[PDB]
C-alpha cells in the first residue's frame, strides 16, 4: 500500500495529513499482513510509531506467520521502539512462526539493553521454540559471551536440551570458544548429558579441550 | 585460405576447394553453404534458419486501407472489453498496415504444462525484444492468465502470478521499456489485476465502443459498402438507435438482416429490414448481453 | 493369436440353465429364434432382436457361453475373449478385428462372441485406438447390424462401452 | 586411424564406423603413423596424403601448497622437489567446486582449464587423448594454467568385462597421462586440482602416493559458510534490521544443504512481489520448504 | 540474378541442395510432404499435400447420413435459420458479391442433452450434401503432448485443404472449461490455439465450423465473434407436444395403431428429451416384434418410458 511508502521512507508530513486525512489507513494492511507498525518497526521511525502507538493501535497485530511487533523492535536494535512496545504492553512471550520468542532475536543482535528490558518485564530466561532451543544456545551459536551473561543475571537455565540433544555447552564447544565453554561449565554446565549421536562435550571438543573441560569440572 | 573442410548433414566429412565465380567473403567458416556431387565444387551458401524462424517471420496478414477502416477514431495500451468489439481489427488494422513485425504473443503461450519455469520464456521473448531494435507485442485475451489471485492460488495459479511478478519486475522493476510497445487486450474491464492496473504501464485508456454519432455513421458506411439497397436511404434511424453496441457484431446483425432480406429472395434491400431487424435483432444482444 | 483364437468344439447344452426363468427366455429368444425363424421377425416386424447382456458377478460365468455355442443348431461359432488384445507391439488390433469381421462376412452371416470386454476397456491411448475401433466396427453396420451383441465383464467400470452401447 | 599391424600396411576407421584395410603409400615416412591421428583417405582410391592437425586449511594449504608454486617458476627445481601437485577434495552434501575456483580464478590471473568429468564422454573414443594432448601442450605452452577434473568416480572405477570397453579404454588414457604425469615431474607448467564426491569406488593407482599428496575433506555444517553466503548476499540486497541469522546458521545446521545463495536468490524472487519491500523471514523458511 | 531456394529433406534421411524450380505454382512454396521428384537429379514436378497418422485423418469418414430435416416436427421456427445458414452459403455465393455477405463460421447448437442435436445436424448435413466429418470433445485430449495442435491443424487441414465439407463437432463443453496444473488449461492451449484460428484467420472465409455443446454452465466469453460461435440459438427440451410430434415423424414407419389420442403418451413424457422418446420408439419396435402383434398397441408407449427409465 502507499502508507508502506510513507512508513518505509519516513515521511513525516505525509502521513500525519494522510492519517489525519483517513483514520482508516492506520488500520489497513498489505496483501502480508502487515499494517503500518510493521513497516515502521522496521525502518525503526520513533516518531511515526509513537503516533500509531498513541492512537493506540494494537500492540499484539501478528501477522499471517505470527510475527509480532515486538520480535521487529527486539531484533531491531532500537531500543527506543521496545520502549514504545514495553510501554504499550506487549506480550513478552509471543509465539511467532517458528514459536520463537522475542528474546531469541533480540540475543541475535546482541542488544543488552532490550535484553533487560523484556526480561525484566517477565520474559522466560527458558523460552524453548519448536526446536526445543533457547537463546542461550543461538548467542552461543554465534559469540554473544555478554547476552549469555546478562541471561545469567536473570537466573537462566544452562543445559537445556537441542532437537538433536545438545546442551548450550554443546554448542559452545562446537563453536570452538574457549572462554564461553569454562564460564558455561564454572555457572553450572553438565558434561555428562548425551545427544542423539552419543556424543558428550568432551569428545565433541578438539585439541584435547575436553581434558581441560573436565579438569575445570573436577577442579 | 583457397580449400577448407566441409560437414555434410548425412554425417561422413569432406574438404571441397574454391570456385572461381566465388569470393572469400562467405567461404569464413561458420556459414552453412552448398556442395556438388561432381568435383565437390561450391555454387553458393545456405543461410540457416529456424525451422519454425519462417513461421514466427511468416505469418503476414495484407490490406493497407484496414488502417483507415477502424472509424471515427481520432509504455502499454489497455482494449478492454466494454459493450463495443473491434480490439482485433484495430490491431490487425496497424497489424496489417506495417506492424514493423508480426511479433503476436497469444495468452495460450504461457501455459508451461511442466514446471512453471516460464521465466525463461518472458526473458528469452522479452530479450529478443530487447535485441531487436523494433518491436511490437500484442496481448489478446489477457482475462484468462489475468487472474486477481484474491483468495490462496493453486500451483496452476500462484505460477502464472509468478510470471505476473516477472512482468512486474521488467515493468516497474529494474529495466525500463521506452521503446518496446505491449496491447494488453482483454474482455472484461473488471479483473484486470488492479494492481497491473497502475498508470506507470497503460499510460491512456481506450474504450472501444461506438460513442459518437460521426464513429457509429462512419463504421456503418464502411461496412455498409458492398452493400446494395432502394433509393431510400436513411442511416439516421440506425444510428441514432443502435446505443452502445458491437462494431463487428453490428456487421453480423446488418448482415443478418440483409440475409432476412435474402429470405424472401429479393435483389435490392430495403431498409425497412434494417430498421426492423437490426431493431429485433439487436434487442436480442441487449438479452444476450448479459 | 488371431487364428490360434479360432473354436469349433461342443460344449454345454441348453440344460444348464441356471433358475433365471425369464431371463433364459430374454436370451433364448435371441439366441435361438432369430435364426430358426428369419422370415417372421423381418414380416412381424422390423428386424430380428439385437442380442442381451450378461454382466455383474462372475459366479458360474462362462457356462451360459458355452450353453449360448452348443445351442446354434447349426454349427458351433467363434468366441472371442478380451485378454489377447493387450499385448507387445499394438495395433494389431485394427487388422484383427477387420479380418474377423471379414471372416464373418465369409461366414454367411455367423455370430461371434466377445468375452472380456473388461480387459480392453475402463497410458492406454492405444487401447482407445483398438476399443474406440471397435465401437467403430459394431456401431458400423458394415460387416452386419443384426446378428449378435453380447459382452461379458465383471466390473461396470468400462464408462466408454457403456455410453456407446446404447446405440446398437 | 586405428591401428598399425606392421610395416607399410595398416588399418584405418571410415567415418560410417566401418574398419577399413588399405595398404599405406610409400612416400609417406614413419610419422604419420600416429595411432591416435587424424587420417584421410582419399574418395575413390582411399589412399593417404597427409593428416590434419587436431576455513583457512584448506585456503591455507592450497595457497601455499598450490598458488605459492605457481607463481615462480623453477621452485621444483629448487625446492628440495616433492609432488604434491595433485589436490584432492572430498565431501557430497557440500556444494563447493564453484566457489574455491572462483577464488582461484580471481586470486591469480592465469588460464584456467574447467574440465568436468564427463567432457570426454563421447561416442569417440580416441577424441579424449587429443583434446587431453592439446590441453596439455597450450598449457606448457601458453601459461602455467589449473586444470579442474571434477567428478573422478564416474572416470575412476575398475571394470572386468568388456561391455563398456569404451570406459576401460578411457581409464587407459587415464593410465597413459598417468604415466604422462610421471614424466612430466621435472619442470611442468601447469597444475592439476581435483575434486570428488566417493571414495569408495576410486582407483587404488590415483590415491598412490606422490600423484594426490594432498586429500582435504569437507565439514558437514558449513556454519561460516552460511554466515559468508547469507552476508555476501545481504550486503547487497535490502539490510532489514529483523532479519535473524541464528536460526538459519542452526537450522541448515541439521538440514544441510547446497546452493544457499540460490536459495537467497528464489527467496527474492518470491520478494519481488513489491508488496513486501524488504525480505524477511516468510520467504526464507517458506524458499527453505519449497526447495 | 535472383534468390530462390529451398531445403530439402528425404524419406532416408538425407539432405541435398536445390532451388525452387518446377511449374507455374499457387499452392506450392508451403512446407508440405508428398513432391515429385525424378530418380537422382531431385528436381520437384509435382507438389502435393500430404494431410500420415491416420488415426486423426480418418476420425469419420462419412459420405452422406440417411435421415434428413423432415424427422422432426415443430422447430422449423428455431432450425429454419440453420436450414437456411447452411443452404444460402452453399448456392448463392453469386449473390454474396452484389450483397457484400460473408456467413458465419461458428454456430452454437446448445441446449439440454439428449435433444437429437447430433442427429438433427447430422439430418442437416444430409441436406448440406457435403463430406460429414464428425470428432468428439474427449479425442484433445492425449497421452502425448502438442497432440491437440495437430489434430486442429488436421481438421484445417482436411477443410482447407479438401472440398467444401461439413465438420460437427460435440459435447465442446466438456472441454470448455475455463480455469482460472490443469489438464482443463492444457485444452485452453488448443482451444485458444482454434480461437486464434478463428480470429487471426481473415481467409476463412472456406468450410465452416459448426459446433455444440450439451450445457452452457461454464460458458467461455472469448466465443463471441463473426468467425467464432455467433449463433447462439436456444434449443430447451420439448414439450409433450414436440415430442408427440417428432416420435409421430419417427415412428411413421412401423405400424401404429390409428387409436392414439395422445393423451397418456403426453401425460406419461414429463421433462424428457427427443434422443429418449427415440429410445422409446426403437424398445417399441423391439418389444412390439415379441409382442405376438405386428400391430404397435398403445401401451407400448409406457411400457417403453417405465422400461428404460
Amino acid at each position: 500500500l502507499m502508507v508502506c511508502n510513507l512508513a518505509y521512507s519516513g515521511k513525516l508530513e505525509e502521513l500525519k495529513e494522510s492519517i489525519l486525512a483517513d483514520k482508516s489507513l492506520a488500520t489497513r494492511t498489505d496483501q502480508d499482513s502487515r499494517t503500518a507498525l510493521h513497516w515502521a518497526c522496521s525502518a525503526g521511525h520513533t516518531e511515526i510509531v509513537e503516533f500509531l502507538l498513541q492512537l493506540g493501535v494494537p500492540v499484539n497485530d501478528k501477522d499471517d506467520a505470527g510475527w509480532s511487533p515486538l520480535h521487529i523492535a527486539a531484533s531491531a536494535g532500537r531500543d527506543e521502539i521496545v520502549k514504545a512496545l514495553l510501554g504499550k504492553g506487549a506480550q513478552v512471550n509471543a509465539v511467532n512462526q517458528n514459536g520463537c520468542t522475542p528474546l531469541h532475536y533480540a540475543a541475535s543482535k546482541n542488544r543488552h539493553e532490550i535484553a533487560v528490558m523484556l526480561l525484566e518485564g517477565g520474559a522466560n530466561p527458558d523460552a524453548k521454540d519448536h526446536y526445543e532451543a533457547t537463546a542461550m544456545h543461538r548467542a552461543a551459536a554465534k559469540g554473544n559471551l555478554k547476552m549469555i551473561h546478562i541471561l545469567l543475571y536473570y537466573k537462566a537455565s544452562t543445559n537445556i536440551q537441542d532437537t538433536e540433544g545438545n546442551t548450550p555447552l554443546h554448542l559452545a564447544c562446537d563453536e570452538e570458544r574457549v572462554e564461553e565453554a569454562k564460564l558455561l561449565v564454572s555457572q553450572g554446565a553438565s558434561i555428562y548429558i548425551e545427544n542423539k549421536e552419543e556424543k558428550t562435550p568432551l569428545q565433541v571438543a578438539k585439541g584435547g579441550l575436553g581434558l581441560i573441560l573436565k579438569r575445570m569440572v573436577e577442579g | 585460405e583457397e580449400k577448407f573442410i566441409v560437414k555434410a548433414t548425412n554425417g561422413p566429412r569432406y574438404v571441397v576447394g574454391c570456385r572461381r565465380q566465388l569470393d572469400k567473403s562467405k567461404l569464413k567458416p561458420g556459414t552453412r553453404v552448398a556442395l556438388d556431387m561432381t568435383t565437390l565444387t561450391i555454387m553458393r551458401y545456405l543461410p540457416r534458419e529456424v525451422d519454425p524462424l519462417v513461421y514466427n517471420m511468416s505469418h503476414e496478414d495484407p490490406g493497407n486501407v484496414s488502417y483507415s477502416e477502424i472509424g471515427g477514431l481520432s509504455k502499454g495500451c489497455l482494449l478492454y472489453g466494454p459493450p463495443g468489439t473491434g480490439k482485433t481489427l484495430l490491431a490487425r488494422a496497424v497489424a496489417s498496415q506495417l506492424d514493423c513485425n508480426f511479433l503476436k504473443v497469444v495468452s495460450s503461450s504461457i501455459v508451461d504444462k511442466y514446471i512453471g519455469e516460464s521465466a525463461r520464456l518472458i526473458r528469452e521473448m522479452f530479450n529478443y525484444a530487447r535485441d531487436h531494435q523494433p518491436c511490437i507485442i500484442f496481448m489478446d485475451e489477457i482475462d484468462a492468465i489475468g487472474g486477481r489471485r484474491f483468495s490462496e492460488g493453486t500451483s496452476a495459479d500462484r505460477e502464472i502470478q509468478r510470471t505476473l511478478m516477472e512482468l512486474l519486475n521488467q515493468m516497474d522493476g529494474f529495466d525500463t521499456l521506452h521503446r518496446v510497445k505491449m496491447i494488453m487486450a482483454t474482455n472484461r474491464p473488471d479483473t484486470l489485476d488492479p494492481a497491473l492496473l497502475r498508470p506507470g504501464r497503460l499510460d491512456r485508456k481506450i474504450h472501444i465502443d461506438l460513442p459518437n454519432e460521426q464513429a457509429r455513421l462512419d463504421i456503418l458506411k464502411i461496412h455498409a459498402g458492398p452493400i446494395t439497397k432502394h433509393g431510400e436511404i436513411d442511416y439516421e434511424a440506425i444510428v441514432k438507435l443502435s446505443d452502445g453496441f458491437n462494431g463487428a457484431d453490428l456487421r453480423n446483425v446488418c448482415t443478418e438482416a440483409g440475409m432476412f432480406a435474402i429470405r424472401a429472395d429479393h435483389d435490392f434491400v430495403v431498409q425497412e429490414d434494417f430498421m426492423k431487424a437490426v431493431r429485433k435483432v439487436a434487442d436480442s444482444k441487449k438479452l444476450e448481453s448479459k | 493369436v488371431t487364428m490360434m483364437q479360432v473354436e469349433e468344439k461342443p460344449d454345454v447344452t441348453y440344460s444348464d440353465v441356471g433358475g433365471c426363468k425369464e431371463q433364459i427366455e430374454k436370451l433364448r429368444e435371441v439366441v435361438e429364434t432369430p435364426l430358426l425363424h428369419p422370415e417372421r421377425f423381418v414380416n412381424l416386424g422390423i428386424e430380428p432382436p439385437k442380442g442381451v447382456l450378461l454382466f455383474g458377478p462372475p459366479g458360474t460365468g462362462k457356462t451360459l457361453c458355452a450353453r449360448a455355442v452348443a445351442n446354434r443348431t447349426d454349427a458351433c461359432f467363434i468366441r472371442v475373449i478380451g485378454s489377447e488384445l493387450v499385448q507387445k507391439y499394438v495395433g494389431e488390433g485394427a487388422r484383427m478385428v477387420r479380418e474377423l469381421f471379414e471372416m464373418a462376412r465369409t461366414k454367411k452371416a455367423c455370430l461371434i462372441f466377445f468375452d472380456e470386454i473388461d480387459a480392453i476397456g475402463g497410458g492406454d491411448n492405444e487401447v482407445q485406438r483398438t476399443m474406440l475401433e471397435l465401437i467403430n466396427q459394431l456401431d458400423g453396420f458394415d460387416p452386419r447390424g443384426n446378428i449378435k451383441v453380447l459382452m461379458a465383464t465383471n466390473r461396470p467400470d468400462t464408462l466408454d462401452p457403456a455410453l456407446m452401447r446404447p446405440g446398437r | 586411424f586405428l591401428e598399425a599391424v606392421d610395416q607399410n600396411t595398416a588399418i584405418v576407421g571410415s567415418t560410417t564406423g566401418s574398419n577399413y584395410y588399405v595398404r599405406i603409400l610409400s612416400t609417406i615416412d614413419r610419422e604419420l603413423l600416429k595411432p591416435n591421428a587424424s587420417v584421410a583417405l582419399h574418395k575413390h582410391s582411399n589412399a593417404l596424403v597427409d593428416v590434419l592437425p587436431p576455513m583457512d586449511i584448506q585456503k591455507q594449504e592450497v595457497r601455499e601448497a598450490v598458488e605459492l608454486p605457481l607463481t615462480h617458476f623453477e621452485l621444483y627445481k629448487q625446492i628440495g622437489i616433492d609432488p604434491p601437485r595433485g589436490v584432492l577434495m572430498y565431501g557430497p552434501p557440500g556444494c563447493g567446486k564453484t566457489m574455491l575456483a572462483k577464488a582461484v580464478a580471481h586470486h591469480t590471473t592465469a588460464a584456467f582449464i574447467r574440465v568436468v568429468g564427463s567432457e570426454f564422454v563421447q561416442k569417440y573414443l580416441g577424441e579424449g587423448p587429443r583434446m587431453v594432448r592439446d590441453v596439455f601442450r597450450l598449457a606448457k605452452e601458453n601459461a602455467p594454467a589449473i586444470i579442474f577434473i571434477d567428478e573422478i568416480d564416474a572416470i575412476a572405477t575398475k571394470r572386468f568385462d568388456a561391455q563398456t570397453g569404451a570406459d576401460r579404454e578411457v581409464q587407459r588414457i587415464l593410465l597413459e597421462l598417468l604415466n604422462q604425469m610421471d614424466g612430466f615431474d621435472q619442470n611442468v607448467n601447469v597444475k592439476v586440482i581435483m575434486a570428488t564426491n566417493r571414495a569408495d569406488t576410486l582407483d587404488p593407482a590415483l590415491l598412490r602416493p606422490g600423484r594426490l599428496d594432498r586429500k582435504i575433506e569437507f565439514p558437514l555444517p558449513d556454519r561460516r559458510q552460511k554466515r559468508l553466503i547469507f552476508s555476501t548476499i545481504t550486503s547487497k540486497m535490502n539490510l532489514s534490521e529483523e532479519v535473524d541469522l541464528e536460526d538459519y546458521v542452526a537450522r541448515p545446521d541439521k538440514i544441510s544443504g547446497a546452493d544457499i545463495n540460490s536459495i537467497c536468490q528464489e527467496s527474492g524472487m518470491l520478494a519481488v512481489r513489491e508488496n513486501r519491500y524488504i525480505v524477511l523471514a516468510k520467504d526464507f523458511e517458506k524458499a527453505y520448504k519449497t526447495v | 540474378r535472383k534468390g530462390k531456394c529451398a531445403v530439402i529433406k528425404t524419406s532416408t534421411r538425407q539432405t541435398y541442395f536445390l532451388p525452387v524450380i518446377g511449374l507455374v505454382d499457387a499452392e506450392k512454396l508451403k512446407p508440405g510432404d508428398l513432391v515429385g521428384v525424378n530418380k537422382d537429379s531431385y528436381l520437384i514436378l509435382e507438389t502435393l499435400p500430404t494431410e500420415y497418422d491416420s488415426r486423426v485423418k480418418a476420425m469419420e469418414v462419412d459420405e452422406r447420413p440417411t435421415e434428413q430435416y423432415s424427422d422432426i416436427g415443430g422447430l422449423d421456427k428455431q432450425i429454419q435459420e440453420l436450414v437456411e445458414a447452411i443452404v444460402l452459403p452453399m448456392n448463392h455465393k453469386e449473390k454474396f458479391e452484389n450483397l457484400g455477405i460473408q456467413p458465419p463460421k461458428g454456430v452454437l447448437m446448445y441446449g439440454p442433452p439428449g435433444t437429437g442435436k447430433t442427429l438433427l445436424a447430422r439430418a442437416c448435413a444430409a441436406q448440406t450434401k457435403a463430406t460429414f466429418l464428425k470428432l468428439a470433445g474427449p479425442q484433445l485430449v492425449q497421452m502425448f503432448i502438442g497432440d491437440g495442435a495437430k489434430l486442429v491443424r488436421d481438421a484445417f487441414a482436411l477443410a482447407k485443404e479438401k472440398a467444401p465439407s461439413i465438420i460437427f463437432i460435440d459435447e465442446l463443453d466438456a472441454i470448455g472449461t475455463k480455469r482460472f496444473k490443469a489438464g482443463d488449461r492444457e485444452v485452453q492451449r488448443t482451444m485458444l490455439e482454434l480461437l486464434n484460428q478463428l480470429d487471426g484467420f481473415q481467409p476463412n472465409t472456406q468450410v465452416k465450423v459448426i459446433a455444440a455443446t450439451n450445457r452452457v454452465d461454464i460458458l467461455d466469453p472469448a466465443l463471441l465473434r463473426s468467425g467464432r460461435l455467433d449463433r447462439k440459438i436456444e434449443f430447451p427440451m420439448p414439450n409433450e407436444e414436440a415430442r408427440a410430434r417428432i416420435m409421430q415423424i419417427h415412428s411413421r414407419k412401423m405400424n401404429v395403431s390409428p387409436d392414439v389420442n395422445y393423451e397418456e403418451l403426453a401425460r406419461c413424457t414429463d421433462d424428457f428429451n427427443g434422443a429418449q422418446c427415440k429410445a422409446v420408439c426403437v424398445e417399441a419396435g423391439m418389444i412390439a416384434l415379441r409382442r405376438g402383434a405386428t400391430e404397435l398397441t398403445h401401451e407400448d408407449y409406457m411400457e417403453g418410458i417405465l422400461e428404460v427409465q
